[PDB]
Formats: structure tokens, C-alpha cells, sequence
């Protein structure tokens, strides 16, 4: 009857930023009391919503996002902020409720020569919406003149990889996030708290 | 190929204040405008992309704007690090071009140049050639010019001057300027003057010497 | 965590082929990106030489440099080169290497390469004696000379002396010789009583000179 929060924690694989993976939860009890016992956590944000809170509410549905990004990049997970990482991967709305976790993964998402496995969007049109996922492998035009689908003057293969090498630095090292979005639809709440 | 040109070129602004930087396209170029930082001896930074886009580890008071042929660079609140030469770039079109650059510096006070002469050292001299070397030291305005005279010729295209960078403590620019001649081409003439004008001297000043006194 | 380090000689002749290779570390090439080359002559603007991709190899030049400009990636060593053939001297400049063509975002420090039919020379270092007791402060300074590979050291006193120093950018001669001054101001007081030396390094030959520079 608990909610599945280790499935996603404690996730052998991570999706790419710009390929987020998305759990959503329903029909369980949520135990945060493991979340924040825990001292392995780098980032712990916490927007419109508070532990004690979690403790008694109720949501109709709650998300899980999880993603691998570089160190100094988990400031972009947030409301209101600008980057590679929130205009192109991964966006926040500015009336975020919810939660970000992150800590260092430097021991699994790093090989030695580099691991490139782990991809972001580094060119894009516009903006990403709050919560939109793009995985559109199209090549980008820079410029005026077109690509007919090819690596043209000024064109670009849009996804490129993190070297994530083990001796990178600390900014550099990669980061698991995940991201945990509460929502109070108007129907009947099946994801609750202990303290309910 | 698109011609790309900074309008200011060059420009004085104490800290705290704020500045606009010109940038213009010999043809449309929408918003593929890039904004770059050099400081001396150092590769340029990247500060803005699509002519708006500030890049991540930027501040704030840096802002671009712009489409089309014109685009502006615009600092707040200017700081002591934000003090380096900006470039423009355009990736419109197959042949990536830059402007030629925009050099802000800090505004100070006007000082006057402090004018040596030196004359040819004797192991030089021994050597079979010489150089007579003029130096301006601390003068605030970097625009300076210096006029070598000899046998009160004005003598123009055996001369070369270089300047220092703006300082760090007292904010002025120093230079110096070499005539250089052969010992029998420095033998035929007797008297070797500099004439330097500033903005900050009423009269151009002159530091002359007798060869062989 | 990637750093580009640009490599090669200063020193070529004009009608030449310029050669320098640009070492990436923190990323292998051919994973991604697209790298390229820009040079800088001394005092003007910046200009873009060409790029390719890493992935495919797929390469673009200035059509300006076209017929004259090659970049490659090398085999199993992670770097690129830049070839340019039948230099003059118009490609004196400060080269760099640099990375995501779009929006050059990584650069390496750059090198300095001169176009000038001179080789290898270690300057000559001639004094340039105060003369007063002219201002309260006076100037003196050495006259570093006819050297052509640019990397020069200056120092006075064995680095004892920093205060009121100016060392001045060299100058290419129509010798095709780099010159430059180095210079200090100092009380008029300590003239004759304190020793000033300056220390001249030329590390591309095996040139070290101390001069010592007296009140003639
Ligand atoms: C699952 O994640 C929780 C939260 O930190 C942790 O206490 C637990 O040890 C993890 N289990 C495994 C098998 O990783």
C-alpha cells in the first residue's frame, strides 16, 4: 500500500535530461519520512509545499520526474530560471508545487575515458512549455541558410553528451534529479500522507 | 560577405554606470547576433547568443537587443571586471564575421604624460645601429600623439610606438615610441627631439638632445 | 571540464605552410560537438578560419581561406590541426581553437604566430640611462631588441623591483625582429646608490642576459 518512491530513488538506469522519465503515483500511502531521513542528498527544494504538509495532504495525482544533469546545472531545475537545461530540456512553472531532490552520482554516471550515454538538448526553436518533453532529433538550423535534413553550413545535430568523466569537477560531475510535482485536481484524492 | 561594425569603437565609463555598445549588419541578419568579452592577452567569453540570450554564469547587467541590422549591448551598473574590449559576431551567413571591436576603459581624471628621451646607448652604438626611445608615462587619455624631430625635421616612417594597457592601480596608459637609424645615418644629424601633444598639456612639450653633449 | 590547448611553432616563413594542432582534454572529439579554428592579427578584429563536426568529420571553411585552409581530426590522439598553406604577412596573428562553432563558448588561450623570413635570435639588451637628479622621479629602463620568436621575459632586480615597471608590447621590425623597452621610474634620490638590473629571458633560444643600468 506504499507508494512506489525506491522504484524511482533508487533506479538502477536515468533517463537524459531532455528524455525525462515521468512516474506518476496514485493508490498509495507516501512515506517522506525516508526521503528526508536520508543525508545524501545534495539539493532539497521545496515549493509551495512543506514535509509537514506532505505529512497530511492529499493530491489526486503526484509526478515523478527523474533526470541525469551536470553539477552546476541543478540550479536550472527551478521555477523561473534560464538555461541549456530549463529553456530546452527540462521546465518548471513559475507556480511550481512540489519538491527537488538532487545528489552527486559521480560513482555510477561517470566512466573512465567518459561517459556518453547521457545526452541534453543544446539548440532549439523556442522555449520549452512547463513540463514538455522533446525528443525531436531533427537537425537545427543556426542561421538563414537550410539544412535539407543534413549537416549543412551552420547546421547542428540538436542532443549532444556530457563527457562525464570521474575526475571531472564537482560543478561538472554528473547530478541525479528528481523532481516530485504535487497536484489537487477537483475529484477524489488517492495519494495521501501518513499524517491523514 | 556581411560587414559587421561597432559605432562606438571606443568609449570611457566609471563604475557603476551604465553603457551602450552599437552593433550593425551590412544586411539583414534577424537576431544570429552574438556578443563576446575579450580582456587583454585572454580569449573572448561568450555573454550573449540570438542577440537576447544570456549565456549561463553571466550577470544580469548584461543585456542584448536588436533584429535585423542593428543590435545594442547594454551593461548596468558597471563593475571593476566588466572593463575589457566587446566584439559582435553574425552567423547568418557561410563566412562567420566579427566587428571590429568596442574598447571601454575607465573614466578617471586627465593627467599629463611625463616625457623622456633617451639616447642611443654606447654599446649600441658599437653595434652599428641606433635607437633613440621616447617615453609618455601616466597619462589618463590613451589617444596621444608623438612627433620626432630631427635637425627640426619632422621625421615620419622610421618610428614605432606601443602602449601599455589601461592600469590596474591608477588607471592611465603609458607609451613608448623608438626612432631607430644606422650610427652613420644617427652621426649625420646633431640635435634628436620628441614633440608629444596631449589633452592634458596646453603646448606640446618637447624633450630634445645634443648628440655628443 | 574541457580544456583546448593550441600548439605549434611561432616561427614560419612566408610562402610557408603554417601548422599548429589544437590538444582537447575533458572530451573526445569524435563523441560530439563540432570544433573549429578563429585567429586574431594583433590589434584588429576576429576572424573565422573553419569547423567540423566531430561525429561525421563533416568540414566548412571561410570561403576567403578556401584552397589554403585543411582542418583534420587526428587518429587516436584527440586533437585537430590547422594548415595553412603559402602564408604572408597577413596571417600573423594570435590563432585559437575553439569549440560549438554557432556560439564559441570554449576557447584555448591561443598562440601567437608571426610571418617573418627571420629565425631563431636572441635579442640584445641595451640600456636606457636616467639623465636627471628632470622630475622627482626619475625613468629608466632596457631596450630588449632583435629577437624574432615573440615569448619574452622582463624583470628588474630579480623580480625585487615591480612598482612604476613598464614592460611595452613588442613591435615587429621591417627586419622581421621583434623589439620592445621595459621600463621603471625610481626616486631621483636612488640613482647611483641603487643597483637596478633587469632580467631578460628568451626562452626560445637559450638566451638569459642581466644588464646593469647606470647613470651615464
Ligand atoms: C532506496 O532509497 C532509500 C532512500 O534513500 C534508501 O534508504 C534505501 O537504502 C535505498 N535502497 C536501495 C536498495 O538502494
Amino acid at each position: 500500500n506504499l507508494c512506489p518512491f525506491g522504484e524511482v530513488f533508487n533506479a538502477t538506469r536515468f533517463a537524459s535530461v531532455y528524455a525525462w522519465n515521468r512516474k506518476r503515483i496514485s493508490n498509495c500511502v507516501a512515506d517522506y519520512s525516508v526521503l528526508y531521513n536520508s543525508a545524501s542528498f545534495s539539493t532539497f527544494k521545496c515549493y509551495g509545499v512543506s514535509p509537514t504538509k506532505l505529512n497530511d495532504l492529499c493530491f489526486t495525482n503526484v509526478y515523478a520526474d527523474s533526470f541525469v544533469i551536470r553539477g552546476d546545472e541543478v540550479r536550472q531545475i527551478a521555477p523561473g530560471q534560464t538555461g541549456k537545461i530549463a529553456d530546452y530540456n527540462y521546465k518548471l512553472p513559475d507556480d511550481f508545487t512540489g519538491c527537488v531532490i538532487a545528489w552527486n552520482s559521480n560513482n555510477l554516471d561517470s566512466k573512465v575515458g567518459g561517459n556518453y550515454n547521457y545526452l541534453y538538448r543544446l539548440f532549439r526553436k523556442s522555449n520549452l512549455k512547463p513540463f514538455e518533453r522533446d525528443i525531436s532529433t531533427e537537425i537545427y538550423q543556426a542561421g538563414s541558410t537550410p539544412c535539407n535534413g543534413v549537416e549543412g553550413f551552420n547546421c547542428y545535430f540538436p542532443l549532444q553528451s556530457y563527457g562525464f568523466q570521474p575526475t571531472n569537477g564537482v560543478g561538472y560531475q554528473p547530478y541525479r534529479v528528481v523532481v516530485l510535482s504535487f497536484e489537487l485536481l477537483h475529484a477524489p484524492a488517492t495519494v495521501c500522507g501518513p499524517g491523514s | 560577405d556581411i560587414q559587421m561594425t561597432q559605432s562606438p569603437s571606443s568609449l570611457s565609463a566609471s563604475v557603476g554606470d551604465t553603457v551602450t555598445i552599437t552593433c550593425r549588419a551590412s544586411q539583414g541578419i534577424s537576431n544570429f547576433l552574438n556578443w563576446y568579452q575579450q580582456k587583454p592577452g585572454k580569449a573572448p567569453k561568450l555573454l550573449i547568443y540570438d542577440a537576447s540570450r544570456l549565456e549561463s554564469g553571466v550577470p544580469s547587467r548584461f543585456s542584448g537587443s536588436g533584429s535585423g541590422t542593428e543590435f545594442t549591448l547594454t551593461i548596468s551598473s558597471l563593475q571593476p571586471e566588466d572593463f575589457a574590449t566587446y566584439h559582435c559576431l553574425q552567423y547568418d551567413s557561410d563566412p562567420f564575421i566579427f566587428g571590429p571591436g568596442t574598447k571601454v576603459d575607465i573614466k578617471r581624471t586627465v593627467a599629463a604624460p611625463s616625457v623622456f628621451i633617451f639616447p642611443p646607448s654606447d654599446e649600441q652604438l658599437k653595434s652599428g645601429t641606433a635607437s633613440v626611445v621616447c617615453l609618455l608615462n601616466n597619462f589618463y587619455p590613451r589617444e596621444a600623439k608623438v612627433q620626432w624631430k630631427v635637425d627640426n625635421a619632422l621625421q615620419s616612417g622610421n618610428s614605432q610606438e606601443s602602449v601599455t594597457e589601461q592600469d590596474s592601480k591608477d588607471s592611465t596608459y603609458s607609451l613608448s615610441s623608438t626612432l631607430t637609424l644606422s650610427k652613420a645615418d644617427y652621426e649625420k644629424h646633431k640635435v634628436y627631439a620628441c614633440e608629444v601633444t596631449h589633452q592634458g598639456l596646453s603646448s606640446p612639450v618637447t624633450k630634445s638632445f645634443n648628440r655628443g653633449e | 571540464q574541457v580544456q583546448l590547448q593550441e600548439s605549434g611553432p611561432g616561427l614560419v616563413k612566408p610562402s610557408e605552410t603554417l601548422s599548429l594542432t589544437c590538444a582537447v582534454s575533458g572530451y573526445s572529439i569524435s563523441s560530439g560537438y563540432y570544433w573549429g579554428w578563429i585567429r586574431q592579427p594583433p590589434g584588429k578584429g576576429l576572424e573565422y578560419i573553419g569547423y567540423f563536426s566531430g561525429t561525421t568529420g563533416s568540414t566548412y571553411y571561410n570561403p576567403s581561406l578556401k584552397s589554403r585552409v585543411t582542418i583534420s581530426k587526428d587518429t587516436s590522439k584527440n586533437q585537430f590541426s590547422l594548415k595553412l598553406n603559402s602564408v604572408t604577412a597577413a596571417d600573423t596573428a594570435v590563432y585559437y581553437c575553439a569549440r560549438q562553432p554557432p556560439r564559441f563558448d570554449v576557447w584555448g588561450p591561443g598562440v601567437l604566430v608571426t610571418v617573418s623570413t627571420a629565425s631563431t635570435k636572441g635579442p640584445s639588451v641595451f640600456p636606457l640611462a636616467p639623465s636627471s637628479r628632470s622630475e622627482s622621479t626619475a625613468a629608466l629602463g632596457c631596450l630588449v631588441k632583435d629577437y624574432f620568436p615573440e615569448p619574452v621575459t622582463v624583470s628588474w632586480n630579480s623580480g625585487s623591483l615591480t612598482s612604476g615597471v613598464h614592460t611595452f608590447p613588442a613591435v615587429l621590425q621591417s627586419s622581421g625582429l621583434y623589439s620592445l623597452s621595459s621600463v621603471v621610474t625610481v626616486p631621483s634620490s636612488s640613482l647611483g646608490t641603487q643597483t637596478y638590473v633587469c632580467n631578460v629571458n628568451h626562452k626560445p633560444s637559450n638566451t638569459k642576459v642581466d644588464k646593469r643600468v647606470e647613470i651615464k
